């Protein structure tokens, strides 16, 4: 409960939170073989 | 019940009284004769529709591409000038979108004297 | 009435719905149908997801596949059969969606712990190397590297860098890091049931030493794996500095993240007992310590296999040795006022937090002094917890919990006369205390054996019971929460989409900054029970 | 034809028939009902006396096939034009730009 | 406006069995019963309002506006409220059940105590594409009797005993059979805490002990709340998530019948309005329901509620389970038993009467006596032909044999009954779409049956005839199908309605 | 106006047969829509062509003919921000009505985004602008930009009438009368 | 799903007495729903006895429909079916 | 009902309905159990299937998936009786035409 508007800081931690989420969103080039074990897996990988 | 799309191609307003004058030419024809439940939209549309071009045309119509042809106001504008505010000044200014614009000083007032020439 | 209570919502969604709510805000759609699915089933496999949806078959599972393995949202193992072929199945992978509702906590942290600098370029840098680190999920050193602009400083930005890996937080990608508990266990406890050469068929109990010594072990090489190697980051190659490896990868990690929170809690409850110098003195001890202070991750091998009731606890006994060892032998001797941004020695400052124990700390060694983990939970569970109730209802119902917790399971004779004052406002608060749970009623008749009223009543235990609805507050929470602010968007998604293209009208500016400040507080509301939850997932 | 013999008992009457209603019609009433809401079971509505309980038609007899007359309409005049619609508006947008 | 209807012919497949979870109640509430007691009177005209019987809720008499609809008897059919009940108080029939998902979960941490591959392997097992009913009854039993043997708990740490359920309708788990004069990490603690309970009076222990723990409805009811998602499969419950998973077992909602389901019992030999059991029960409810909502923060004490509490699972279980029974019983005990003989009804527009012979009549011929001719109708839709014949039969008149006692016009009034009057200028119109009823004459079709049916042989059809005096005579021809002696025994007949099974019996029956 | 493309299944009696197929099933359309409102899609107008109509078939207690075909029929939108003639009927104080005759009374036009300067007055002024103003009778061009859809309570045989409601922004010059120009 | 050409067929070129029971039972109904009729009618009345004597002359414009286990579909025309 | 002083009707056996089921007669059994004696329309909606009054579904407001059809009194009721009990005696239905 309690809380109201305080910590200012915290308030930037929102800002910067909503400002990582959006770049996510936006955002879907290599990702390479990495860790890959299945070949079926891979080949789709590829593109 | 289903539908099989959202929407098929463009339909403008000018055969609609073309082709519900056949509805009209089917069942009583109305005015004429006069000497169910569909009259609830056929004295509708007829009345709306020609009074508006009174205070059509047939081959002129299919002639006025030619220069709406060469123009790049492409679909959403192309179909509703036929109608709504016809050739003077302030009147298009509305309809299309950013307007005036690139082109200004000559080749606008050619939509308004060929449109003009219409009646 | 008209539902809009919410009512209907509110009965069939306990967890659940919390794990695909997340990453719908993340990407939703397909995205949402996978997981919500790999948790009410459990353990999935690649085929059954086409079965049970009818989810546009293999355009989806594909796609969703290769981004929730980059994220690592799904947990991956694969092995065969007697029969033939191979096997591939899912599992909910740790929690990724919890990090993904951290996401800048997380970065807090790290700008914050980053000091002992002063107020640097650091700031804008890091910022914009952290927020590509969390979102690819996977960051290779080079490809990376090859991102930042050319004809500059390059090591401007490899400054930090070297500095990321630091001693917690950001480590490097190894092999099997992601994988069930108790498959790795399952897997590592082959070469053990395998090894034996027709040795003898005596003393049968001697394969539980075996195969349980030798486990244990190859368990610990293991997990020590990823916590510290100086191998790959501290490679210092000649016409440069210290350079990390070009060549392996990095990775975020729960090390000194859960940790930093911790101390918080360790902290507030410092801050309430003493002044706010003594919860520095101790803060500044905390810091150095905590790299080889397990802490949140205490049993490690508590997942994933049985304990006993005869072994139990020479298993745990077996961890509280080894958390006897460890905090005892390794951790700092004495130091005197090290650095810091009251002169001579400070430890008589540490002597009034030692002359005062109860409740928490002040364990000591001869010639060495510092505070345990194991013995420190149970008192920190029980203050955070007793403040819960403090905060939820008024003054009485908090007396009356501790009155239970003196004494045990005893009858309304001795309770009536030793609470506090009166007969029916303590029924009334009885009644809202075994309101919901936690001091259940107890099992016994007088003279009846079961039968009918007038029955001796007790009142007694169940601290895991008194735990877990602490565990229904983590979600419903931030349930309509999130989902009312996701609600609000869509609403206003026609004003949204306005805005982002002008990026006018008076009525338009106003609806502008209703949502705004709504979005703003409710983020902060987030946060907030975000950190009560954390002190609850343990013990 | 199961590979085994029974049957025509209440104990043996449940073998094949996986339909609840027809079962608790024969012999039973508490117990069906009961179980087949525990195991959550389905089936299906199919045969006869468990037709004429919804009040719906048969699958054998006189209601083995369906009656049916055709219209054999032309597949010529189907298909007419649309009127004055895909010569401006299309040609329009296509010229000089 | 008045938005288009379409509609297409529909069938049935199949069924499912399940719970609903206070979703669907809630949302079925029409009205809120609330109050208390009575019949929540109005002491004017003493009407009903609100509480168990109400306007809005379902109707008892002939006129009652609804309110929620209109057109009483003759359109509405039932609406739907709930209850609220002061704790989860336990359920009757699941009871059973509820036993065996209370055996293979942890008392430690409300979850399931199986380990790694025995969960692998049967997951694997009911996944297989084909199964009986027999295998769901196989490994839920197997699965149930596995979790017996296991004294050890997984993560969660320490253990408890089984459930034996000890007693109605009290659930005790006994942990009992510990090892051995082995001493347990919990029994330390467990002979621990009584050594401060003895100590202090240590007459009451010693003289009532070992009864172990029991279970509370509520605690059992929070015990549930935690397993969710996961494998409820292994516990028989399958989630596709319309409902809540199996916290539905426990009675917190309650579904208050509607009118339809019980009247207000009509009339007597004296003027009176008389309630039906099913009224009393519930309405009952509400009080005893009350009692423990009005006190809680104000009065009485901790021993006091309790078995009020406990009277409370006595009522519901009594409520849906002078038998005073309400419920259970109507559904299984609805004019019917199997003995390996049932009991049935319902055959409209028929007849009965005595056999007798005679030669004249040829086989597929059966004379119909004009008496019963006249009350016994059937339906006629007129056109294009019988305009001619049928608007004499109008005027002809409900007495002599060739006449109509009803009128039906394609407007769709009430009904028209000539009897009364009319007629005359009535038959001048008669338009196509209208339909009339004529009484029953030669050409026509109707089946001939005998109660005591024994093969294919009984049920026949045959013509039909208007001969005099009284009685149901058929050819000598046949006494064979039958069975008939004469000798006055009884005979049942039987006259279709529609075109379609008219044609279907003699064409084929015959 | 714009041609939607949908599929439904039609009931021919005995009475029609005496008639052609396609003149059966024209008749039978236009009883189902004409000036019914179709969900999502808009509102219909009348109907165009018909396609792909096949042999049609016959349940057991009946005898009539149930035929299952697909058709165009001819609906009503312009499109989101589309400019059309009409004019006011009706008001209070909330914003002017306005009414196209030939189709609908529905559109309405609430004063939020329209002229700075406009207010009702309970005086039977209708309105006013700091130019002049204008009432009913009087031919008013106004503009869409937003549309709502919503379902329908049950009928009751002898308020929230949504069923199709479109409302606009005229904000820009030129709008609601005619005679401002030339 | 697909209509089996007209060309082979496995099913007997017969009809049963079920069969016969539906077609008269019909096509009688829609006499009483006012349809026209294809077959010279003599004076008399009801739809059942102008039904037989309409199959007499194999005036009813119907085409029976069949359907197997598998889901061949079918299609039988009424007038060259032969008894 | 039954007896005289009320009304009169007669009985058809279970002993009795295999026979005109051993004729093979479906359309004889559909007029004579249902409209010759009870005849019933119930509203009923796809999702959640279950019975209602009019156009609401109740627990769901829609009005728009509510398919009004046809079924004995005797079913219904002895849903109504079910139904109260705990147990779940929902009904899907399909489209009996395209194809
Ligand atoms: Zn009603
Ligand atoms: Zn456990
Ligand atoms: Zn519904």
């Amino acid at each position: 409960p309690i809380n109201g508007p305080i910590t200012n800081k915290e308030r930037s931690l929102a800002v910067k939170y909503i400002n990582f989420g959006k770049t996510v969103k936006d955002g879907p080039x290599x990702x390479x073989x990495x860790x890959x074990x299945x070949x079926x897996x891979x080949x789709x990988x590829x593109x | 019940m289903k539908v099989l799309e959202e929407r098929n191609a463009f339909l403008s307003d000018y055969e609609v009284l073309k082709f519900l004058t056949d509805l009209e030419k089917k069942h009583l024809w109305d005015q004429k004769s006069l000497a169910p439940e569909l009259q609830g939209i056929t004295r509708n549309v007829v009345n709306y529709l020609s009074i508006n071009k009174n205070f059509m045309s047939d081959e002129s119509f299919a002639e006025l591409m030619t220069k709406l042809n060469s123009f790049k106001l492409f679909k959403a504008e192309k179909l509703q000038i036929v109608n709504q505010l016809p050739a003077n000044m302030v009147h298009l200014y509305s309809i299309v979108e950013e307007c005036d614009a690139r082109f200004d000083e000559k080749t606008i007032e050619e939509m308004l004297e060929i449109i003009s020439g219409y009646a | 009435v008209m539902t809009i209570s919410s009512l209907e919502q509110r009965t069939l969604n306990p967890d659940l719905f919390l794990y695909k709510e997340l990453v719908k805000a993340h990407l939703g759609e397909r995205a949402a149908s996978v997981i919500g699915m790999l948790v009410a089933l459990g353990r999935l496999s690649v085929r059954e997801l086409v079965e049970k949806i009818d989810g546009m078959d293999v355009d989806s599972v594909k796609t969703t596949l290769v981004s929730l393995t980059q994220l690592r949202c799904v947990k991956y193992l694969q092995e065969t059969a007697i029969s033939g072929k191979k096997t591939t199945y899912y599992y909910y992978n740790e929690e990724g969606i919890h990090i993904l509702l951290y996401s800048g906590l997380i970065i807090d942290e790290i700008i914050t712990q980053m000091r002992v600098n002063d107020e640097e370029e650091h700031k804008q840098l890091v910022a914009e190397i952290v927020q590509n680190v969390i979102s690819l999920g996977s960051l290779t050193v080079e490809d990376y590297l090859s991102s930042v602009t050319s004809d500059s400083m390059k090591y401007t930005i490899s400054s930090l860098f070297v500095q990321l890996c630091e001693m917690g937080y950001l480590i490097q990608i190894s092999k099997l890091h992601y994988t069930p508990i108790e498959d790795l266990w399952q897997f590592l406890y082959e070469k053990h049931y395998k090894n034996i050469p027709r040795n003898s068929p005596l003393s049968d109990l001697k394969k539980r030493s075996q195969a349980k010594m030798n486990a244990k072990t190859d368990f610990a090489k293991i997990i020590n794996k990823p916590n510290e190697l100086s191998q790959i980051l501290t490679v210092d190659p000649k016409t440069s500095l210290r350079i990390v490896k070009p060549t392996v990868s990095l990775t975020i990690n729960l090390d000194r993240f859960m940790k930093g929170r911790r101390s918080k809690q360790l902290i507030n409850l410092a801050k309430t007992r003493v002044g706010s110098v003594t919860a520095q003195v101790y803060k500044i001890a905390l810091r150095l310590t905590e790299q080889k202070s397990p802490k949140i991750r205490d049993p490690l091998t508590q997942t994933g296999l049985l304990q006993d009731l005869e072994e139990a606890k020479s298993f745990q006994d077996e961890a509280e040795l080894v958390e006897e060892k460890t905090p005892g032998l390794t951790f700092n001797a004495i130091d005197l006022a090290r650095h810091l941004p009251s002169a001579s020695l400070i430890n008589s400052h540490l002597k009034i937090l030692a002359s005062s124990n109860f409740p928490f700390l002040n364990e000591t060694k001869p010639g060495v002094y510092y505070v345990p983990y194991s013995k420190l939970m149970p008192v920190l569970k029980s203050s955070v917890y007793e403040y819960v109730i403090a905060s939820t209802l008024g003054p009485s119902a908090m007396r009356l919990s501790r009155c239970i917790r003196d004494n045990k399971l005893v009858s309304e004779k001795i309770i009536n006369s030793t609470a506090l004052m009166k007969e029916k406002d303590i029924r009334s608060t009885l009644a809202s205390l075994i309101r919901y749970n936690s001091v259940e009623i107890q099992e016994v008749p007088r003279t009846a054996d079961r039968s009918a009223s007038r029955a001796v009543f007790l009142f007694r235990c169940k601290e895991t019971h008194s735990y877990n609805f602490m565990r229904q507050n983590l979600e419903w929470n931030m349930a309509n929460l999130l989902f009312k602010k996701e609600k609000l968007k869509q609403e206003n998604s026609t004003l949204l989409k306005k805005a982002n293209r002008d990026d006018l009208l008076p009525s338009e500016l106003n609806q502008l900054k209703m949502v705004n400040e709504r979005e703003l507080n409710v983020f902060a509301r987030l946060s907030r029970l975000l950190s009560l939850w954390e002190v609850f997932q343990m013990a | 034809y199961k590979g085994e013999v029974l049957g025509i008992t209440r104990f043996g009457l449940s073998k094949m028939r996986d339909s609840v209603l027809q079962l608790a019609s024969f012999e039973k009433t508490t117990d069906h009902l009961f179980d087949a809401a525990f195991y959550m079971k389905k089936d299906a509505v199919e045969g006869v006396s468990e037709c004429i309980i919804l009040g719906q038609t048969m699958s054998i007899g006189t209601g083995s096939f369906k009656v049916v007359k055709g219209t054999n309409i032309s597949e010529k005049d189907l298909v007419p034009k649309r009127c004055l619609f895909e010569s401006l508006s299309n040609e329009a947008a296509l010229k000089a730009n | 406006k008045e938005v288009v209807v379409s509609e297409t012919p529909k069938r049935i497949k199949g069924l499912e069995f399940s719970a609903l979870s206070a979703a669907d109640i809630v949302a079925q509430s029409e009205v809120e019963v609330s109050t208390r007691d009575l019949f929540d009177l109005e002491k004017d005209r003493a009407p009903k309002a609100n509480g168990a019987l109400d306007p809005k809720m379902g109707v008892s008499s002939s006129s009652l506006e609804c309110a929620t609809c209109h057109g009483n008897l003759a359109s509405c059919h039932g609406h739907f409220g709930h209850l609220k009940l002061a704790l989860p108080v336990f359920h009757i029939g699941y009871f059973k059940a509820t036993i065996q998902i209370l055996q293979g979960i942890c008392k430690n941490c409300s979850a399931i105590l199986l380990s790694e591959t025995d969960k692998r392997q049967f997951l694997h097992e009911l996944r297989r594409p084909g199964v009986d009913n027999l295998r769901r009854m196989g490994i839920l039993k197997k699965i149930l009797d596995q979790c017996k043997k296991q004294r050890r708990c997984l993560h969660c740490g320490a253990l408890n005993g089984v459930v034996k359920k000890a007693a109605a309708l009290k659930i005790i788990h006994d942990t009992f059979r510990w090892v051995g004069k082995k001493s347990a990490p919990e029994k330390d603690i467990w002979v621990g805490e009584w050594k401060e309970v003895l100590a202090h009076n240590p007459e009451l222990e010693r003289y009532v002990k070992r009864c172990m723990d029991d279970l509370n409805p509520l605690k059992t009811l929070n015990l549930f709340k935690q397993i969710k998602s996961a494998d409820c499969e292994l516990l028989g419950i399958d989630a596709t998530v319309p409902s809540g998973r199996p916290e539905t077992y426990i009675w917190r909602y309650l579904p208050a019948p509607p009118v339809c389901i019980r009247p207000s019992v009509m009339m007597q030999d004296s003027p009176a309005s008389n309630e039906d059991d099913l009224t009393v029960k519930l309405t009952e409810i509400v009080w005893t329901s009350s009692l423990i909502k009005a006190g809680l923060d104000k009065g009485i004490s901790i021993n006091n509620m309790m078995e009020h509490w406990d009277y409370l699972q006595l009522t519901v279980a009594m409520y849906i389970n002078k038998p005073i029974r309400g419920f259970c019983q109507r559904l299984k005990g609805k004019q019917g038993r199997f003995r390996g003989n049932l009991s049935g009804k319902r055959v409209d527009f028929s007849g009965r009467t005595v056999i007798s012979p005679d030669p004249n009549l040829s086989i597929d011929e059966v004379a119909v006596p004009d008496r019963v001719a006249k009350v016994l109708t059937y339906p006629e839709k007129v056109t294009r032909y019988n305009r001619h014949k049928l608007q004499e039969l109008i005027v002809n008149g409900p007495n002599v044999h060739p006449g109509a006692n009803y009128l039906l016009k394609r407007n769709e009034d009430a009904r028209r009954n000539l009897r009364y009057g009319d007629r005359m200028k009535l038959a001048k119109n008669l338009q196509i779409g209208d339909v009339v009823e004529r009484h029953l004459e030669d050409g026509d079709v109707v089946l001939f049956n005998r109660q005591p049916s024994l093969h294919r042989l009984s049920i026949l059809s045959h013509y039909a005839k208007i001969r005099p005096w009284r009685t149901f005579r058929l050819n000598e021809c046949v006494c064979t199908p039958y069975n008939a002696d004469f000798d006055g025994d009884e005979m049942n007949l039987h006259v279709p309605q529609t075109e379609e099974a008219r044609a279907e019996a003699i064409n084929l029956m015959g | 106006f714009i041609l939607s493309k949908i599929a439904d299944l039609v009931r021919i009696p005995p009475d029609q047969f005496h008639r052609d197929t396609i003149s059966a099933i024209t008749h039978q359309l236009n009883n189902k829509f004409a000036n019914k409102i179709i969900p999502n899609v808009g509102l219909c107008i009348t109907i165009y062509d018909l396609l792909t109509v096949e042999e049609g078939q016959l349940k057991p207690g009946d005898g009539s003919s149930y035929i299952n075909v697909t058709f165009r029929a001819v609906v009503f939108k312009p499109f989101l921000g589309e400019i059309v003639t009409g004019w006011i009927s009706k008001c209070t104080a909330e914003g002017i009505k306005v009414s196209l005759l030939g189709i609908f009374d529905d559109i309405f036009i609430p004063q939020n985004m329209l002229f700075e300067g406009c207010y009702y007055t309970p005086e039977e002024s209708a309105w006013i602008w700091p130019k002049l103003y204008f009432d009913v009778n009087e031919k008013i061009r106004f503009r869409i930009e937003r549309e709502v859809f919503v379902d329908v309570k049950p009928k009751s045989p002898k308020e929230k009438p949504p069923a199709y409601a479109l409302l606009g922004s005229c904000q820009t010059d030129g709008m609601g009368l005619v005679s401002w120009w030339e | 799903e697909k209509a089996i050409p007209k060309d082979q067929r496995a099913t007997t070129p017969y009809m049963t007495k079920y069969e016969r029971a539906r077609i008269l039972g019909t096509r009688a109904l829609q006499i009483s729903m006012n349809a026209p009729v294809f077959v010279d009618l003599e004076g008399e009345t009801d739809p059942l006895r102008i039904a037989m004597k309409e199959l007499a002359e194999k005036k009813i414009p119907l085409v029976i429909r069949r359907y197997l286990p598998d889901g061949s579909f079918e299609d039988w025309s009424v007038e060259e079916l032969i008894v | 009902t039954e007896g005289r002083s009320r009304d009169g009707g007669l009985r058809l056996g279970e002993m009795e309905r295999d026979c005109v089921i051993a004729y093979g007669a479906s359309q004889l059994l559909l007029e004579r159990l249902m409209i010759s004696s009870d005849a019933f329309e119930v509203d009923v909606c796809d999702k959640c299937g279950l019975m209602g009054y009019s156009g609401w579904c109740t627990t769901c407001k829609s009005a728009e998936n509510i398919i009004k059809m046809t079924i004995p009194y005797a079913a219904k009721l002895l849903f109504q009786e079910l139904l109260s009990m705990n147990i779940a005696p929902r009904l899907r239905l399909e489209d009996i035409f395209q194809q």
